[PDB]
């Protein structure tokens, strides 16, 4: 489902921001 | 369904045909091809009563229209056959008589290059004339080429043929090639047939040529989509290099003249248009693949 | 102070009351003079055009049947079909101007079908708002940024309004375009626009012939058609180089296989000679090695642009003639005192009026020249 | 260009010339030679200031009298336009003649 | 009445003002709008500061709208006295001078739109009284004024303007003007020889 | 600016923006990065044009235009407003924004402000309407009438600058500072009323003039000449093209992987000459029934091959199940994604990116194991 794919993307992008930061 | 026009581009020349006889054991094989053509044209005329026929002969010193004869007779065919058939065959054979006599007189003349390009271009012009003059006619081209003779240089033949391919494709005029000779494949003529929905055939033996003509090159334009062509070869649509002369799979082409080059030209300059390439940019191509140190 | 009634009656019937072959030729003779000036100008065969179309309130006028928007879009579809036919190895992009904004409707690509679909969809929406050349030019500038230096960056703009509303300074955008070497052609609809003339002039090395205004629907088709041919390059603008591209070999497989470009199952495809990946159609850049793949036919389509056939000059009736029939089609020349023979100086062979148009428009090789042996 | 009148060489600052300018220039020279006043009306679409300066300035530089020139306008803005046209001619004459001849041209306005 | 609202859509509105500096600023803005393709419309007085030397060549001036004959104020003591003086001394009729005074200002504004022979524009005189003033215009303006244009309507004039503007945008044929409107050095020598 | 390769790759917000809506790109990104491990920076290296296209969509704005004039109120009367128009009003007028930010929301709501604003005399003054003392207006908005006057003087100084002497009308009236003549009639002067003060119609003329000046000036934002203007271009030499000509020499080597004498052609030509004149038999063309079978046998051999090829010449129908087919498509797509990036740096020609080639090689090996 798109909603699940969005959440993992948001978590993944949140991890990216956490990782980069 | 509708009348169709058949234009046969027969390439007749003693140099091309004499070599064919010498290599083989058949003497005067041109008669067998000529006899087959007469019946083939009659077969085309028998398909419909409203279809026309045109024959162009590419002799050593130029081209000539065998049929229809210009407004500007010996007995070679029986007079008891169908009137329309004889009206074409008798003129066709008579022009062959005159053409050979003209060629015989200029036998000592130096035939520098073949004239197949002109005949194919001439045939297309005739096809255009009939289509617009009469109004709703289909067209087709048939090339009878004798490739037994060792050609001098075929490179000049490339440009005229490619231009003819586009014109035939635009006018919906499929062109079929029948080749009699040693070489199995012709990289240019075979390419012409595939790019124009034509039929390419190669026969080593002149005898029994009518079976091929009536079974392979007899597909009229009306029923082209519903008949699978009998061609067996495959075409790569590749062109030879300008210096090495070999077929290039991956290479370089000039930005200005579109000349294919397998390798970087000597002197860092184009060999066809005398254009100087940037030293830095050509060095980019020369760089080798990246690998870990 | 008598009115027009008392003066007289119009008497419309009074108005109407109750060499020619030479006239038909001299017009033909004069028209041949215009096309006599042909030289092998250098042309950029590889092109990158960004088609900008105006879709604004001014495009709702009824000047062109049915309206400007429908006809321009209709001609746009025709332009794409003709452009890619004669420029196989080029790429096109489509932009439209709506509500004072530039809308991208087609990315730069070598697939004609994709552009046709976008144009057809645009045919439905009703145009409105104000145009913005600066928004369109800025978007066109960006779209042409990822283009090789050997390609010719061009922008064809179809402008219909007499005024332009822009957020910034248009002159700065014009200067940037000149710096980026982009060339702009404008096809106006109603009248000359001062900014458009400057854009077409300063952007084309001062040439003022790239800003055209139509006079009827027939002329508009001619204007669109003229843009298909490659635009000659300037002498001092040198970008000569070698471009690495390969010639793939067609295959015929028994079972379908995934395509490396669309990730879709397709029966047959062309194998790249550098990475063996298969591509559905040509000419396209290989999706893996970024190597352009083309056939020998595509290159041959542009030879006539580099070696144009020299014009055919009329022959005066004073001199005698060689043959009574056309060399290529043996069409008897009418006697008519004037001559219809057209001769090629290279081979000195008579050609009829019918072939001469056909030889220089459909074909690109003189039938007589090829037959002639050196 | 550099064309000739009956006896006066005049250097036009453009390669081309309108038929009206030549006729206008010819009439002005005749008025100066015969002496008196004249009223010449020329269309606004043809260069008038350049034609006047070209002939008049050539007239003084050639004839021994070396008569000065007085140019009268209706506003200060026209003074600058004439001076810019005046500068155009002298620059062309300097390039064609190979030297800057002794010539002084100034505009006069208020202190403001 | 809301008429200005429609004009604002297509062109910026610049208006002459009594202050000279403000009017100069308006001219700069008016020229800038024309140059950048935004389009501008300038409202000025036929007997004002703009008409006395400011020219609108090429893009700046493409249409001149003369709203009425720029007649002076008839009920003026200064003008009436001058008219009587001219009538008695120079035998100039009062009506003739008034027409001459107004026409010269109208023509003055008309001639500020052409610089070279490649410049074009449309000059419309909007008043019932201009119809009989064709002979009073400058010769080069009267020649271009056709008989059919002596009395037109707003709709008819607009149609001619659209057609005229479209024609002027086409590329001029050089051969039509090689030696009939512009002369080279050789052409001038031909003129001198033929006359002599 | 935010339209170059470097900034676009580093702009996280934009990358998440289009990827949020773009489904097809989302599917590949999730497979090829979340689980495969492809670095995000490399993934968008080949998709730079996609990032630029989305940014340009929201990175452009319409040009300035007169907005209050378009607002037509058209007993009850309704007027339609939109957020885009609301922003335009603030941009074209700072006084309205000044009274909006400091009031909304502190005392009352936004809808009342605009209804309050329109009914006020401030809206009439900005729109160019001649203020009528009879109109009551609004008490709150009228407090800014004096403030708007200060901005007008500030705007005048903002627009005031030296003007070129070519179109300097101030100098024309100052050409002679001692001109003494009859004063112009009242028709050539600003209108006045009985009391003698200005009628006010001059103010609206300046207001519209000021609006045009501000709009043109806003265009020239942060984002010798007279010599050419007075030149007569028509009299100058016509522009001459400087196109380069090219001549193509045609001489290439032949393709690389018994000659008959002159008399032989004459001899053979005579044989056909005699064979043709004496008689011609078309009936001999029929085969002998021994070669026709061979001819037919080989012709069909091509027909069968061609028929098989042509019987299978939107997506073609498949036999695999949907679940397996979808997984296979994803595996093909992710492997292709790695191939492209590998070749970009493998064929880059710069040794600086050697580490990437080794890393990109690892995933390709995993693809073989995964396949
Ligand atoms: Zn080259
Ligand atoms: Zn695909
Ligand atoms: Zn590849
Ligand atoms: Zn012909
Ligand atoms: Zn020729």
């Amino acid at each position: 489902e798109e909603r699940e794919n969005e959440k993992t993307l948001n978590d993944y992008y949140a991890a990216l921001a956490k990782k980069q930061a | 369904e509708s009348p169709s026009l058949l234009t046969v581009i027969i390439e007749i020349a003693p140099k091309l045909w004499t070599t064919f006889d010498e290599e083989g054991n058949e003497k005067g094989s041109i008669i067998k091809v000529l006899e087959a053509l007469i019946v083939f044209l009659n077969a085309h005329l028998a398909f419909n009563s409203a279809n026309k026929v045109a024959v162009i002969a590419a002799y050593s010193q130029g081209i000539k229209y065998l049929y229809p004869e210009s407004t500007s007779d010996l007995k070679i065919i029986n007079s008891d056959m169908y009137r329309r058939f004889r009206n074409v065959d008798e003129t066709l054979v008579e022009e062959i008589y005159k053409l050979f006599e003209l060629e015989k007189k200029q036998i000592e003349q130096n035939s520098q290059r073949s004239t197949l390009a002109g005949a194919m271009s001439a045939g297309l012009t005739y096809v255009n004339r009939i289509s617009k003059e009469s109004v709703s006619l289909k067209s087709r081209l048939l090339v009878l080429t004798c490739g037994s003779g060792s050609s001098k240089d075929e490179i000049f033949q490339y440009i005229p043929i490619m231009n003819c391919i586009f014109s035939a494709t635009k006018m919906k005029c499929p062109i079929d090639v029948v080749k009699i000779g040693g070489s199995k494949e012709s990289t240019f003529l075979q390419q012409t047939t595939d790019a124009t929905n034509g039929v390419y055939l190669h026969v080593e033996s002149t005898e029994g040529l009518i079976q091929y003509l009536a079974t392979a090159m007899f597909i009229d334009p009306s029923l082209r989509p519903i008949i699978v062509k009998p061609n067996h070869g495959s075409v790569d649509f590749r062109t030879s290099c300008y210096l090495t002369g070999r077929v290039v799979a991956v290479g370089f082409i000039c930005s200005v003249c579109l000349c294919v080059l397998s390798i970087i030209p000597p002197g860092n300059k184009c060999p066809a248009c005398d254009s100087q390439f940037d030293e830095h940019v050509i060095a980019k191509l020369k760089r080798k693949p990246v690998v870990p140190r | 102070g008598g009115y027009a009634w008392e003066d007289e009656i119009k008497r419309s019937w009074d108005l109407v009351k109750v060499a020619s072959l030479v006239a038909s030729i001299v017009e033909a003779r004069k028209k041949r003079t215009a096309k006599k000036n042909i030289t092998p100008y250098q042309r950029g065969i590889i092109r990158s055009l960004i088609l900008t179309l105006d879709c604004s309130e001014a495009m709702l006028e009824k000047d062109l049947r049915p309206n400007r928007h429908a006809m321009i879009i209709q001609y746009a579809i025709d332009f794409v079909h003709e452009f890619f036919d004669q420029n196989p190895i080029s790429q096109m992009g489509i932009i439209i101007m709506r509500n004072g904004l530039a809308q991208l409707v087609s990315q730069v690509s070598g697939n004609p079908q994709d552009h046709i679909d976008a144009l057809k969809s645009i045919r439905k929406q009703e145009p409105k708002g104000n145009p913005s050349l600066q928004n369109a030019l800025e978007m066109a500038r960006g779209l042409l940024l990822p283009v090789p230096a050997h390609c010719t960056r061009e922008v064809l703009i179809v402008f219909g309004s007499l005024s332009t509303t822009d957020p910034g300074d248009i002159h700065q955008t014009i200067d940037s375009l000149v710096s980026e070497k982009i060339r702009v052609k404008v096809l106006g609809l109603s009248a000359q626009v001062a900014i458009c003339k400057e854009l077409c002039k300063a952007t084309n090395y001062g040439d003022e012939s790239f800003y055209k205004i139509l006079l009827d629907e027939t002329h508009l088709k001619e204007l669109f058609n003229e843009a298909v041919t490659p635009l000659p390059v300037n002498k001092i603008n040198k970008g000569f180089t070698l471009v690495k591209m390969g010639f793939p070999t067609r295959i015929f497989e028994d079972t379908p296989t995934f395509c490396s470009c669309h990730s879709k199952l397709v029966y047959g495809g062309y194998f790249c000679p550098n990475c063996h990946s298969k591509v559905c159609s040509l000419p396209t850049v290989c999706p893996c090695c970024d190597l352009m793949l083309i056939l020998s036919t595509h290159l041959a389509r542009s030879y006539h642009h580099l070696m144009p056939l020299k014009t055919f000059a009329e022959v005066p009736t004073t001199e005698k003639f060689r043959s009574e029939d056309c060399f290529s089609c043996q069409s008897r020349f009418p006697i008519l005192l004037t001559s219809s023979r057209y001769r090629c100086e290279d081979c000195k062979q008579e050609f009829c009026v019918d072939c001469d148009v056909f030889i220089h428009e459909i074909l690109h090789n003189c039938p007589g020249c090829e037959s002639k042996p050196v | 260009m550099k064309f000739y009148i009956d006896d006066l060489p005049v250097l036009f600052p453009y390669p081309k010339i309108y038929p009206e300018q030549y006729n206008y220039m010819c009439d002005i020279k005749k008025t100066l030679d015969v002496g008196g006043n004249s009223i010449l009306e020329m269309p606004s679409g043809t260069g008038k200031t350049v034609s006047l300066l070209s002939l008049t300035i050539a007239y003084q530089m050639h004839y021994p009298e070396h008569r000065k020139i007085i140019y009268c306008s209706r506003t200060m803005s026209e003074i600058e336009k004439a001076l810019v046209e005046l500068e155009n001619l002298m620059d062309y004459r300097t390039k064609e003649l190979g030297y800057q001849e002794d010539f002084r041209g100034l505009g006069l306005t208020s202190r403001k | 009445m809301g008429i200005l609202d429609e004009v604002w859509k297509h062109k910026l509105i610049l208006v002459e003002t009594p202050d000279a500096q403000e009017t100069s600023l308006a001219l700069e803005t008016y020229r800038k709008a024309c140059s950048n393709g935004r389009g501008a419309i300038l409202l000025s007085v036929a007997r004002g500061k703009v008409s006395e030397g400011i020219d609108f060549d090429h893009q700046y001036g493409r249409t001149v709208l003369m709203i009425g004959i720029p007649f002076q104020y008839t009920e003026s003591r200064i003008l009436k006295a001058r008219l009587e003086f001219m009538r008695e001394n120079y035998r100039i009729r009062e009506n003739d001078f008034l027409s001459f005074d107004a026409m010269r200002h109208a023509a003055q504004c008309l001639g500020r739109v052409l610089r070279g022979k490649d410049d074009y524009g449309v000059m419309v005189l909007a008043d019932r009284r201009f119809s009989r003033k064709r002979s009073q215009l400058p010769k080069w303006i009267a020649q271009g004024l056709s008989d059919a244009d002596l009395n037109l309507s707003t709709d008819m004039a607009i149609s001619n303007t659209k057609q005229f503007l479209r024609t002027m945008a086409q590329p001029t044929d050089p051969k039509d003007q090689e030696g009939v409107s512009v002369w080279s050095y050789e052409d001038l020598i031909k003129h001198q020889n033929s006359r002599k | 600016d935010s339209l170059s390769k470097e900034k676009l790759l580093t702009n996280l917000k934009l990358q998440q923006s289009l990827l949020k809506g773009n489904k097809v790109l989302m599917k590949v990104f999730q497979e090829t990065v979340i689980n495969a491990g492809l670095p995000p920076s490399e993934f968008w290296s080949t998709r730079i044009p996609l990032l630029r296209a989305f940014a340009l969509s929201t990175s452009q704005k319409v040009g300035p235009y007169n907005v209050l004039s378009t607002i037509k109120p058209v007993n009850k009367v309704n007027v339609n407003l939109s957020r885009e128009k609301i922003l335009n009003i603030f941009e074209n007028y700072p006084i309205v924004k000044k009274a909006y930010t400091d009031n909304v929301p502190k005392n009352f709501k936004e809808p009342e402000f605009w209804a309050r604003f329109f009914s006020s005399k401030l809206f009439r003054k900005l729109r160019g309407e001649k203020i009528m003392q009879n109109d009551r207006g609004d008490v709150i908005i009228d407090r800014y009438l004096t403030l708007d006057q200060e901005f007008d003087r500030k705007d005048d100084d903002m627009l005031l600058h030296p003007v070129k002497k070519i179109i300097d009308l101030d100098g024309n009236i100052q050409d002679d500072p001692v001109v003494r003549g009859n004063r112009p009639d009242f028709t050539m002067q600003p209108g006045v009323d009985i009391n003698g003060n200005s009628d006010g119609t001059v103010d609206i003329l300046k207001g519209m003039n000021r609006l045009s000046e501000k709009m043109i000036m806003a265009l020239k934002n942060e984002y010798n000449d007279e010599r050419n203007e007075l030149k007569i271009d028509d009299l100058n030499e016509s522009y001459k093209t400087n196109y380069a000509i090219i001549h193509l020499k045609r001489n290439a080597h032949e393709k690389t992987t018994l000659k008959v004498s002159n008399q032989q052609m004459l001899q053979q030509l005579s044989l056909v000459m005699d064979n043709l004149i004496n008689k011609l038999d078309l009936n001999q063309v029929v085969p002998n029934n021994e070669v026709s079978n061979k001819i037919n046998k080989r012709v069909i051999t091509a027909i069968k091959i061609n028929a098989k090829q042509a019987k299978h010449n939107l997506e073609v129908k498949s036999t695999l199940p949907i679940d397996l087919l979808e997984s296979c498509r994803m595996l093909h797509t992710t492997c292709c994604e790695f191939l492209k990036h590998f070749y970009i740096h493998f064929q880059s020609g710069e040794q600086k990116q050697a580490s990437t080639v080794k890393k990109l090689y690892n995933h390709l090996k995993d693809c073989i194991e995964k396949l």
